[PDB]
DNA sequence: CCTCGTAAAACTGTCAAC
DNA sequence: GTTGACAGTTTTACGAGG
């Protein structure tokens, strides 16, 4: 596997604003933040698939 | 303290690569030689190096 | 393309030993 | 005042299986 890659805090930053507006990312917004960030489209589907699994574990909750 | 020789030669690395200072695998390999020091090390010099020297920049 | 378990590169908190 | 190290954690990245 190619090595893995921590992404800007810009970007970051990116990501958590529209996933924010909703947690699953359309076609169109994909391709916008695809420009914006200088990323695949791939890696922030998949990002968003990841950031969604994290959403889910901060239901914790009974802590 | 680590050798300085070895320190040096990082740090040189480090600040040529400030906007995105993560070695390749390749680079580590290389690295660890011409220091004497361990991939493990190495890794560790480079996750300190980053939140004690880059950030703050 | 999703949720899932998994790996493994990089980060966090920490501290004795400088 | 820093620094090397590491157990514990978070972050990219994939395939399985659907």
């Amino acid at each position: 596997r190619k090595k893995r890659i921590p992404y800007s805090k810009g970007q970051l930053r990116e990501l958590e604003r529209e996933y924010a507006a909703n947690k699953f990312i359309t076609k169109d917004k994909r391709r916008k933040i695809s420009a914006a960030t200088s990323l695949s489209e791939r890696q922030i589907t998949i990002w968003f698939q990841n950031r969604r699994v994290k959403e889910k574990k901060v239901l914790a909750k009974v802590k | 303290a680590f050798p300085k020789v070895a320190t040096n030669i990082m740090r040189a690395w480090l600040f040529q690569h400030l906007t995105h200072p993560y070695p390749s695998e390749e680079q580590k390999k290389q690295l660890a030689q011409d220091t004497g020091l361990t991939i493990l090390q190495v890794n560790n010099w480079f996750i300190n190096a980053r939140r004690r020297i880059v950030q703050p920049m």
